[PDB]
């Protein structure tokens, strides 16, 4: 009797860690979907869906080139310079 | 198939289910363990006991009832030794596993966290792609299927 | 009993001895020190 | 009244004691604090809306 | 309030404590600066639109 009890506490020692295991292998489970690898089934394949419609955007509204960004923004700053030099210069 | 945006709330919302068992199933083992200390304590308590007795054997010249009172003891001695070496071996296992529960809570909320982040720019991503999508009918290039009929008519 | 003992250990965990004997020493030094001073404010 | 005619044992487990009420009066006081910003943005808005 | 009085030993394990809510702290901070762009760019843009 002195063995089965000792037996019996040893039962609930290895079904609570064993629980604990199956816990250990069901909860980074779902985790595991989250892949460093950007191998994720579905927050990898979110992010590119993201990209996706970004790209829709693009070829629907394509954006202006830089050149004339950088052309609209150097005039838009000389014209901005140019401006404010005709008001210091005027208020001076 | 089920929308995976769906399943993201579900998804964490079920984790919830197996943390909580996953606490319930802690608090289960430190209660055994602690009832095993404190048969253990028990144990010694009565080992003691027969040193007791025993301390009151030997006095008057009677040291022949302090061996078998002694000797009862070594009964326990090894009880009281082979549940000192569980106890003791166990203390790892239940140290270690505690820790990581802390970690992974912290994780799954910092997941769920990010989980929020996500649904919002993807909802805002939902929205940024049917939004010009009707600003698309009008066409530059003339295409437009409604506008620039409606100018041809 | 116990396990319901345990519910509270994960639930509500208590400060690290070394904290609370941290505590009780900074306290008990504080005490101390507050001791020392109204004696010696008082002398 | 306990340090005095050299009994100073007494007035360390009343001020021992106090140190009780220190922890109280200082927790609560934190809380006094805090709260008062809230309660005075709020009062504001309401004269202007 | 540990070092002082010649107890540096304790200070040595309260700093170390703290480290652990510097990663938290290091690790929270670059998560907040880098969700600063996404947040800023989308506002003009429903402006906007």
């Amino acid at each position: 009797e002195r063995k089965y009890l000792e037996l019996k506490s040893q039962k609930n020692l290895y079904l609570a860690r064993l629980k604990s295991a199956i816990a250990a292998q069901k909860i980074e489970e779902i985790a595991g979907n989250l892949d460093n690898a950007s191998a994720s089934s579905l927050f990898e394949r979110i992010e590119t869906k993201i990209l996706e419609l970004e790209a829709e955007r693009e070829l629907l509204n394509p954006p202006p080139s830089p050149l004339d960004k950088k052309f609209e923004q150097w005039e838009e700053q000389q014209a901005v310079e140019a401006t404010l030099a005709a008001m210091k210069a005027r208020r001076s | 198939q089920e929308a995976p945006e769906d399943l993201l709330e579900r998804l964490l919302g079920e984790m919830e289910l197996e943390l909580i068992e996953l606490r319930r199933a802690l608090a289960q083992t430190i209660a055994t363990f602690k009832s095993t200390e404190r048969q253990r304590d028990a144990q010694q308590l009565i080992a003691q006991r027969w040193y007791e007795k025993a301390q009151a054997a030997l006095d008057r010249g009677n040291e022949q009832l302090a061996r078998e009172a002694l000797g009862q003891r070594q009964s326990y001695q090894s009880h009281t030794e082979a549940l000192g070496k569980s106890l003791g071996e166990q203390r790892a296992l239940v140290e270690q596993v505690r820790g990581q529960l802390q970690k992974l809570e912290r994780k799954y909320l910092e997941l769920k966290s990010q989980k929020n982040l996500y649904l919002a720019r993807l909802k805002s991503a939902i929205a940024a792609q049917k939004i010009e999508e009707i600003a698309g009918n009008l066409d530059n290039a003339s295409a437009s299927s409604l506008f620039e009929r409606i100018e041809t008519k």
